[PDB]
């Protein structure tokens, strides 16, 4: 309770959690540093650890919100990047099969903000927040663990809305099928090189990914042995 | 089948002229025709053998073998009027009255007096 | 073969016995003939002198019933010098060691002077016999005394072969002439002459106690005792001119032991009457010819092996009881007569002796079968059945080897009911000598009468007969016979016939105008039970009709009204182990459920019979592709969902039956996978809608499917049938096969392992579901009794929350293995004897160095070949060569249908593996230690639930019993469809996805039927917990931790336990109530 | 009373100094590869070379995939194996396997290292020429290192005439 920061620099981030009836001051961790990288997606991004379950943007929307009221500070979160807390989303099935539609850790995210101002003041934000629970336990926030996406998830028998369902189908397929006509357009075209080589496309062939993809996958009978001088000679050798 | 039934099974197609065709006649050439034979008796001998005796009749009344065989040989030569013309049951298993009551779908008498 | 042969050599040495304990014994028993010479003369005594000699003496004569009273005791007595020799299996160095002890067999040849040639009538050969053992036990008493030896010899007398008319003194050594370690004892037999009496007076057929009947046991009992050294001899012979005979006879031995074979009396009631001796004889009959014309059947020159398969073979398909006999000559080539004399025989003309009378009809069946069966096995050549035919005891539980157990406890038991006894009588005396032996036989024709066709095979076994008793007492003493009968209590084990095990009514005779003789016994057995009844086909025929019940099978009711009106009126008859189990099984809420048979599938029909209804609908409805095949896969269509489908019964997790959908083979399919997968939605909307116009009757939904990781695009339409069922569609594309195979190409190297899992549940589902259903309902007609183990099983596996984990696909396998693969065993009749079963051998299954492999076929095409055996077993070899351990894959299972063997074992953890086996050994330890009885079966069935590091109780706010369709109700679906999830339990699905992402720290199990196992109202389950111990230890913190965890120091984190349980909590909402840790 | 049976995580219901102690250890550490790497040293020191190479394969199957620090570990522990006990074909392969799974340059990086460490100088001087082709117009690492090996081995001019490349070849 007297750590306020790991010594490889991950600051705590102590929480309290809620009353439940059947559980009659526990506490939840978090650990937290600045995301460095040059990446713009994955600029001015805060890096968490050992997430509580289902934490949504809506839930670092409050907590950061909770901290700017307390410290006066001005931090926006524009978004949660990476968060996979079951690895349904680790590989994208999409991407791999083919590049039309798709041109693509565990128990940690990205939390984006809206630019450097705002990061830095939850940074300072939280260091104060690390130093309450060693001296100031009980003014520690609660994390709710309710929200509307919490509630749809808990709903897991739910029927699917059919005209929801309806149009989803409608627009990704016009969406897929413009792809679909431009790539086997594209494929059958005349490619030229600027060297005057002209590339051979396979009537019937879709994609010239499909072409790449074929390329990276992928005498003797001929021969006599009794037909030059110097063979039957070789061959007289080994008769005697 | 994989009941252990065997059978036998005779399937019949003609060739047919394309929409265009200006020739008289639509005669295919012998490699097509053992080309069409060998992909003929390939699908007969995958469903047949992927399936039981009962699960088979079930695809001879829509006559499903039939239009799988044409999408097959749609690429090698157009053809018509593919049926399978006739099947015989060669071999039967030992008699198993439990299998016979499910496919259908025990009971005590009346006092005589 | 060359392998066979090697097999026998090394179980040959590991029995052979060790030479050092011979000479031990052959130093004392050497000795002892000096004894037997030093023991005196004695006088001629009548019946009075010889008691008033033994009146005060510590011994006392074993007179055999009916004991020598002073009128009919005319005859006196002698003793004179016996003709000591040694005879049996030591006599020829064919014995073999055993850890329970093996007994040598001296025999004493009393002289013939002692003998009148009319001394084999009413029993006056027996007396005269019997004084001639006390008379010697006497003075073997005090000359042991004399030197030294009393101390650590201990005698009592015995029964030979538990034979009652033949009693013989033991003598074993407790703890220089010590031979306790030897494990041995030596047996004095004291044998009659030869030729003292006219063999042609002793025939089975001849009778020589007056009272006329024949006295086939009395009189098999002199003649044996006065022909033993002539058959050592025949013996002798046949092992000289044969150089395989020792190892033939001792394979004979080992293979008749495992089934629990011996030479002991079987009229009585034990298994037995096939000993070496009757298995040894048989082969030196055959070595002189054995068929019909006379043609030797075995040649001296044959290996252990051939000699072996040749009696095996001989008795499997001659018929020697009802049809047929073999007639030898000990001292005339062996010929098989067709003539039979209903009970087994093999005659010796040279002796006039039938060896088998000590077997006993019903035990010959029992032995036939055996042999047919190991005969089956030996032919075999796919699989090595070495292990099976020797290494395998089956007696060990009488459960596992007998279909059905009852016990029944005979009235007044300190003596029988006297009109129980009065039944005994003096005819019967003759005919059987004992009450015992009588006793045996009434049980058994009543038992097989009765039951007709319904049992293939009956055992009657008297529970508690000694054999050996104390000198100083003439008889056996059995602590509630009181000197009157010896067993506590009679038990009757069957064989049942699955086929008509469960008929309601017993056929009988045709009805003619005048009464036939098989309608009269009929009529006056079931007396009135019996009825008259017409048909629908219009014939009249004597029959009886039960009344099936889902607590008892129709047998149990039979027997006990058998038993009762024939044999006593007030025994009782009671097996409780079969009804506990029966009643373990779902009860399913349907009309005259109680009256329904587990054997009736009728609830599966019916679910079969509305599936065609909607199977017709779909095919005439129009689309842009015409539907190529509609396949069911779904638990229910395979007769091996937990609880009976009920109509409009939607919380059951059971209740959507998937089925596949396959449209014909198009070209225009998309290529990429979602949008694959939306293109099959597509078609789904297409199939709703028209279903919806034309057919309103049908209720139908849409549901996602997420069984397949990284596939979030399944859409699966859920069909309401108004007869009140649920169906699951799902589209089947050509092309999903290829794509999938598409991804494991182009995906990274490290991620190629996972991507293959993908393609693994995708044909798990797809694919391999189909084949797997059509084999398994198909192969369920031949098994009756797959579809309540397999069900009853699954129950099992569910209480101690195994289910979440072991995927349904292998829980039917493993159930299975009992049926395809029975050997050594029989086929299972019943649901305690397959049950059982299953759990034994998951308790012996080496699943990290043996592969289980399936022949999923009817009984004796698609049976496994070598070739393709030795394919999967190669499969095993180069995956364990990756995975020694097994902790990837733990249980391999394949068949034709599954090669590669992983498909239905894969992703199960280790721990929930090791508890699989850890709980069947724990069972059947309990099972041998505790009699099969109620408490050992609620134990088996009620979870621990203490080992586990956290348990947290949860309750549904409304019980689920009653929709579950069991009975201790919904009768319409729901007018809105979102109020289904009102009445489910989302617990499973609670589970599974706090195992993901516990996956690296935690293993979360829970109960899936919460309506089975969550009490009476069907509403309490429990989730439990287990910390992996790398996170129950403080670890140093970094990034790839993975796991909610707490700090300590600087660089030191703990599991955080309490948060966890609050991730559950808010995770459960209500439903949770309790923790504990 | 119930069926409780005591939980097996190690499948017996069925410092390290043998191959059981490394079996058993690898139970609970499935994804140390200081455990499969001293494991491997086992089999190495007893002259199971052909034993060892099974164990690198299923180090790599078995350790998580997100693991890349302890599957380098695996990797730099084979590619020192055939160095010292292979032969160059079979290190070759491993060297082509090793950047196929891992960032090549850095495998690159490593054998470089390996040879130097062996004090087989003429493979190294001839690994820095391939790899400072591949990577030469991205990494000044590697001509630093390229650099000073030169100059370790007192030859000053060949440093100056690879400086001269590194500037050519570097934007
Ligand atoms: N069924 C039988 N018919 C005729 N004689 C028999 C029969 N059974 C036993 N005997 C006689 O009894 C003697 C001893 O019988 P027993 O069954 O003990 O012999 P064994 O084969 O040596 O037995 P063990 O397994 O104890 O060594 C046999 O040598 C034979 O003389
Ligand atoms: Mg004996």
């Amino acid at each position: 309770e007297d750590i306020s920061a790991m010594k490889n620099g991950f600051i705590v981030v102590p929480f309290k959690l809620p009353d439940h009836k059947a559980l009659p001051a526990s506490l939840h961790f978090m650990f937290a540093k600045r995301h460095q990288s040059s990446n713009s997606n994955e600029s001015d991004c805060l890096f968490l650890v050992n997430l509580p379950l289902l934490s949504n943007i809506e839930h670092m929307k409050k907590f950061v919100g909770q901290l700017c009221g307390k410290y006066d500070t001005v931090s926006h979160v524009e978004e949660l990047l990476y968060n996979d807390e079951f690895g349904l989303h680790e590989v994208d099935l999409s991407a791999l099969t083919s590049d039309l539609m798709s041109s693509t850790p565990r128990n940690t995210a990205l939390l984006k903000f809206v630019d450097a101002a705002s990061i830095n003041n939850c940074w300072n934000a939280l260091k104060k927040y690390s130093n309450l629970h060693a001296k100031h336990p009980n003014e520690l926030f609660e994390w709710t663990y309710t929200t509307p996406s919490f509630t749809t998830f808990v709903n897991f028998y739910k029927p699917l809305d059919i005209d929801y369902l309806k149009e989803d189908i409608h627009t990704h397929m016009a969406i897929f099928e413009q792809r679909e006509a431009q790539a086997q357009e594209d494929v059958q075209s005349s490619i030229v090189d600027e060297d005057g080589f002209t590339l051979v496309v396979g009537k019937n062939t879709k994609s010239l990914n499909s072409i790449r993809k074929k390329i990276l996958n992928k005498i003797d009978k001929k021969a006599k042995k009794d037909f030059y001088r110097f063979q039957v000679r070789e061959r007289k050798k080994q008769e005697i | 089948t994989s009941d252990d039934y065997v059978l036998r099974i005779f399937a019949i197609a003609f060739t047919r002229k394309q929409a265009n065709q200006v020739k008289r006649h639509s005669y295919a050439q012998s490699s097509h025709i053992r080309a069409i034979r060998k992909v003929i008796s390939e699908i007969l001998t995958k469903e047949v053998q992927g399936s039981t005796l009962a699960q088979l009749t079930s695809k001879l009344i829509p006559e499903v073998i039939n239009k799988e065989i044409e999408n097959a040989t749609k690429d090698i030569f157009p053809l018509q009027n593919i049926h399978v013309r006739k099947v015989k049951l060669l071999k039967q298993p030992k008699f198993d009255v439990g299998a016979l009551m499910a496919l259908h779908g025990e009971e005590k008498g009346k006092k005589v007096t | 073969s060359n392998i066979f042969k090697l097999q026998i050599d090394e179980l040959l040495e590991q029995v052979k016995l060790k030479q050092k304990h011979v000479l031990k014994v052959e130093k004392f028993l050497h000795k002892l003939y000096d004894i037997l010479q030093e023991i005196p003369d004695w006088e001629e005594k009548s019946l009075a002198e010889v008691d008033s000699f033994f009146k005060n003496k510590i011994v006392s004569v074993p007179f055999v019933d009916p004991k020598p009273i002073p009128q009919n005791t005319n005859y006196k007595f002698n003793y004179k010098k016996p003709d000591i020799s040694l005879i049996g299996s030591f006599a020829l160095k064919a014995g073999i060691y055993q850890p329970n002890g093996s007994s040598i067999d001296t025999l004493l040849t009393m002289p013939k002077e002692l003998f009148e040639k009319k001394d084999f009538l009413n029993f006056r050969c027996l007396h005269k016999r019997s004084v001639y053992l006390a008379y010697l036990t006497h003075h073997l008493l005090i000359l042991l005394k004399k030197d030294k030896l009393d101390s650590f010899l201990q005698l009592e007398y015995s029964y030979f072969d538990n034979d009652p008319l033949l009693p013989i003194l033991r003598i074993s050594c407790s703890k220089d002439y010590n031979f306790y370690k030897t494990r041995f004892s030596i047996n004095l037999l004291i044998g009659f002459p030869y030729k003292v009496f006219e063999p042609k007076k002793l025939l089975p057929n001849r009778n020589c106690i007056r009272i006329l009947p024949a006295t086939p046991l009395y009189n098999f009992s002199v003649l044996s005792s006065s022909t033993h050294e002539n058959y050592l001899k025949y013996l002798y012979k046949t092992k000289k001119q044969t150089e395989s005979f020792v190892e033939a006879t001792v394979l004979g031995r080992l293979w008749l032991q495992q089934r629990g074979f011996s030479s002991n009396m079987s009229h009585s009631g034990s298994l037995g009457g096939f000993g070496t001796f009757e298995f040894t004889i048989l082969m030196a009959a055959l070595l002189n010819g054995g068929g019909i014309n006379s043609n030797k059947i075995l040649l001296h020159g044959f290996s252990s092996y051939q000699l072996f398969k040749g009696v095996i073979k001989y008795l499997a398909t001659m018929d020697l009881c009802h049809d047929g006999h073999l007639q030898f000559h000990s001292n005339p080539a062996s010929k098989y007569i067709d003539e039979g004399f209903q009970t087994p025989t093999l005659f010796d003309k040279s002796t006039k002796v039938n060896i088998l009378t000590k077997m006993t009809v019903s035990s010959y069946q029992i032995l036939k079968e055996y042999a047919g069966e190991t005969l089956r096995m030996l032919n075999n050549v796919v699989q090595d059945q070495f292990s099976n035919i020797f290494l395998t005891n089956i007696s060990r539980f009488d459960n596992l080897k007998y279909d059905l157990c009852y016990d029944v406890q005979l009235p007044l038991g300190n003596n029988l009911e006297t009109s129980l006894a009065a039944t005994f009588g003096s005819m019967e005396r003759v005919k059987f000598i004992t009450l015992e032996n009588f006793l045996a036989h009434k049980i058994t024709n009543v038992a097989r009468y009765a039951l007709g066709d319904r049992i293939k095979y009956i055992q009657i076994e008297m529970v508690g007969q000694k054999s050996d008793f104390p000198i100083t007492k003439r008889k056996v003493y059995s602590n509630t016979g009181g000197n009157h009968f010896n067993f506590d209590f009679v038990r009757v084990k069957l064989i049942v016939n699955p086929s008509e095990c469960d008929k309601l009514v017993t056929k009988g005779p045709a009805h003619s105008e005048t009464m036939s003789t098989e309608a009269a016994v009929f009529k006056n057995f079931w007396g009135i039970k019996s009825s008259l009844r017409r048909f629908k086909d219009g014939s009249i025929t004597h029959c009886c009709v039960w009344s099936t019940s889902s607590s008892e099978p129709i047998i149990s009711s039979i027997v006990n009204f058998a038993l009762q009106k024939h044999v006593s009126k007030k025994a009782q008859i009671s097996n409780e182990t079969i009804k506990k189990f029966h009643n373990f099984l779902p009860l399913p809420n349907l009309p005259s459920s109680a009256k329904t048979s587990v054997l009736n599938l009728s609830s599966f029909f019916n679910l079969k019979k509305s599936f065609d209804d909607l199977y017709k609908i779909i095919f005439q409805m129009k689309l842009p592709l015409s539907v190529k095949s509609i396949l069911p896969v779904g638990s229910a269509f395979r007769y091996t969902s937990l609880c009976q489908p009920v109509p409009f019964a939607y919380s059951d997790p059971d209740f959507f039956q998937d089925v596949i959908l396959e449209f014909e083979t198009s070209p225009k399919w998309p290529d990429e996978i979602t949008s694959l997968e939306k293109a099959k939605t597509a078609f789904l909307l297409k199939i709703q809608e028209e279903l919806s116009a034309n057919s309103s009757t049908y209720r139908s939904f849409f549901s996602r499917d997420e069984s397949i990781p990284y596939n979030l695009e399944i859409v699966t339409l859920n069909i309401l049938t108004p007869e009140g069922y649920g169906f699951k569609f799902r589209v089947l594309t050509e092309r999903d096969e290829i794509l999938y195979l598409r991804a494991i190409a182009n995906a990274r190297n490290e991620l190629k392992p996972e991507l293959e899992a993908t393609f693994l549940k995708f044909t798990a589902k797809y694919l391999a579901s189909v084949r797997h259903t059509r084999t398994l309902e198909n192969i369920s007609h031949s098994y009756q009794f797959y579809s309540p183990v397999v069900r009853l099983f699954k129950r099992w596996l569910d209480t101690h929350l195994l289910l979440g984990h072991i995927t349904d696909e292998l829980a039917e396998l493993i159930a299975i293995k009992p049926f395809v693969d029975p050997a050594p065993y029989f086929i299972p009749g019943s649901l305690e004897n397959g049950f059982l079963k299953v759990l034994k051998f998951i308790s012996q299954w080496n699943w990290k160095d043996d592969p289980l492999i399936l022949d999923l076929v009817k009984p004796e095409s698609e049976r496994l070949t070598l070739a393709q055996y030795k394919g999967i077993q190669m499969n095993f070899t180069n995956l364990r060569n990756s995975d020694p351990n097994g902790t990837h894959l733990q249980f391999f299972v394949a068949s034709k249908n599954d090669p590669s063997g992983i498909l239905y074992s894969s992703g199960i953890p280790l721990p929930i593996a090791t508890r699989l086996t850890a709980l069947a050994k724990v069972a059947v330890n309990l099972l041998q230690t505790h009699g099969l009885n109620q408490q050992t079966i609620n134990l088996l069935f009620t979870p621990g639930l203490k080992d586990y590091d956290f348990v947290v109780d949860l309750r549904t706010p409304i019980g689920l019993k009653s929709s579950c369709g069991i009975l201790s109700a919904p009768s319409n679906f729901p007018e809105n469809l979102n109020d289904l999830s009102e009445k489910m339990d989302p617990t499973y699905q609670l589970v599974k996805y706090l195992n993901l992402k516990y996956k690296n720290s935690l293993i979360l199990s829970s109960r899936k039927y919460i309506g089975v196992n969550g009490g009476e109202k069907g509403d309490k389950n429990v989730i439990t917990g287990l910390i992996k111990p790398l996170f129950k230890g403080a670890h140093k913190f970094r990034v790839n931790l993975d796991c909610n965890v707490k700090p300590v120091d600087d660089e030191n984190v703990i599991l955080n336990k309490e948060a966890i349980f609050h991730e559950i909590a808010a995770f459960g909402n209500d439903m949770v109530i309790n923790f504990e840790t | 009373l119930s069926l409780s049976a005591g939980f097996d995580w190690t499948a017996s219901i069925l410092a390290p100094e043998s191959v059981a102690d490394f079996e058993r250890l690898l139970i609970g550490n499935p994804n140390s590869s200081v455990v499969w790497m001293n494991y491997m040293a086992f089999q190495l020191q007893l002259s199971e070379i052909e034993k060892a190479r099974e164990l690198a394969e299923r180090a790599l199957k078995t350790i998580n995939f997100r693991e890349e620090a302890e599957k380098l570990n695996i990797w730099i522990a084979m590619l020192n194996l055939e160095n010292t006990f292979g032969t160059e074909e079979t290190l070759e392969e491993v060297f082509s396997r090793a950047c196929q799974y891992m960032d090549s340059y850095t495998i690159h990086t490593k054998l470089l290292g390996i040879y130097e460490i062996s004090e087989k100088f003429d493979k190294a001087a001839e690994l820095f020429k391939a790899t400072a082709k591949k990577f030469g117009g991205e990494k000044v690492s590697i001509w630093v290192s390229w650099g000073d090996f030169l100059i370790s081995h007192n030859e000053e001019q060949e440093a100056r005439t690879i400086l001269g490349n590194a500037l050519k070849a570097l934007p």
